[PDB]
């Protein structure tokens, strides 16, 4: 589970 | 450059056309050519940037990490000699993202940040040029990494004294900004703990606001709220 | 059109190359182009619209001219049927050079003439209406001939009256709406006696004004007065 | 000799 980042 | 002889409104229908057919490169390019018209760029065509350069560098970025991936392999003990090759092409895709990042540090330096007067165009524009300098710092190995990182700091540091002075807690500029900024302190700047401090804060105080928006804003908000609390689960 | 997604400048800097290659189909398109952005024309501007179209007529009026001259051969007496191939060739040619005319009066309606207030644009804008209402004129033959006519008349009327009452005597735009003029009275009107007069006062009235001039000034009126009194010398 | 109009 790679973490998130502001994307679509 | 190649667009200056193409009509910004062309550039801008163009761009939207290569959104829709998954052409980021394109798309990019056509972007690069309207802000070089010189003209301040609209909430929409502010969207249509980031949405371009994010696709590309996030193209090059997950190439360079199965690169690196591979040529870290390949200095462990026990593994077989296999020569220049998988450095040179991780060297390759390296400078070919740099040059990505250059280029987007560039139209913000000349001259959209300057230019954006704005609390929603002036955070955008400094949450970009941190975000630019953050993937030159997943990169970076040498002796300007802490200045790279510094900038990346600096730029996002600036976009939050506005965005919390300027916006509500809900605005998904501010949200999109305190994610972003949040991953850069887990993940470059070695502050998990500054890192899930920002994530939840962000996260309690647009919960709070909530009540004050239309469903479509609250739609909005929650989405990127999620994506906080998604951070928050994996660093906790 | 197919120009809309050309920046103006760019349509004038390739109407410039056009004209140094000899590719007046190319310049015409162009500076439709540039018109169609719907922008005032400069002074330079104008004569880059007015170039690119004489040259195209001019070489359409040229070929008609051999066609229709083939043609009225094939109807004398004595002279072999050969089928219908040479009407039908004039007349492709005929209808060709016709658009190209349609056009120009299009552009000149759709809105150069009605944005057109200094002396020097109407006259001009008035002038190629006249012209290209003439050449309808060289190649009507129906019932509309007359009417083709008054439109030409009526265009280059007005463009008389500005030029008389705005520009001096050795203006460049006076003397070549002059020299038009005179052909139309001439040639299309069947008046060479008004013709004659009117090239005749034309030069009189500059060669009195010639002294006002500097020496650059004095050339370029001077070379448009040697028109005039060619005329004279083919004409008495 | 052809009639001049207001050509180059
Ligand atoms: C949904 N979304 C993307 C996930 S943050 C956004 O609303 C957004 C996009 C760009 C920026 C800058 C801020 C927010
Ligand atoms: C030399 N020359 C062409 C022979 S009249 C001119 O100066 C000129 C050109 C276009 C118009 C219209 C008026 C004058
Ligand atoms: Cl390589
Ligand atoms: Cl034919
Ligand atoms: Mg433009
Ligand atoms: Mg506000
Ligand atoms: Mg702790
Ligand atoms: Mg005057
Ligand atoms: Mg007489």
């Amino acid at each position: 589970r790679r973490r998130k980042s502001c994307q679509a | 450059g190649a667009m200056g002889s193409m009509e910004r409104a062309s550039l801008i229908q163009k761009a939207k056309l290569a959104e829709q057919a998954e052409r980021y490169e394109d798309m990019a390019a056509f972007m690069k050519g309207a802000v070089e018209k010189g003209e301040e760029l609209s909430n929409e065509e502010r969207n249509l940037l980031s949405v371009a350069y994010k696709n590309v560098v996030g193209g090059q970025r997950a190439a360079w990490r199965v690169l690196s991936s591979i040529e870290q392999k390949s200095n462990e003990e026990g593994s077989e000699e296999k020569g220049p090759e998988v450095r040179e092409y991780r060297e390759k895709v390296e400078t070919e993202l740099q040059g990505v990042c250059d280029t987007v540090l560039g139209l913000l330096d000349s001259h959209l940040i300057k230019e954006a007067g704005d609390a929603e165009s002036r955070v955008f524009y400094l949450k970009m040029k941190g975000d630019y300098y953050r993937y030159l710092a997943e990169v970076a190995t040498g002796d300007d990494k802490k200045r790279i990182i510094d900038s990346a700091r600096s730029a996002y540091q600036e976009a939050m004294d506005i965005s919390k002075k300027e916006m509500p807690p809900t605005n998904p500029i501010r949200l999109g900004l305190a994610l972003n900024f949040s991953v850069f302190h887990y993940e470059i700047a070695n502050s998990p703990e500054e890192a899930i401090s920002l994530a939840k804060t962000t996260f309690d105080e647009a919960m709070a606001d909530l009540h004050t928006l239309s469903e479509d804003s609250y739609k909005d908000s929650t989405l990127i709220m999620q994506l906080l609390r998604d951070n928050l689960t994996l660093w906790t």
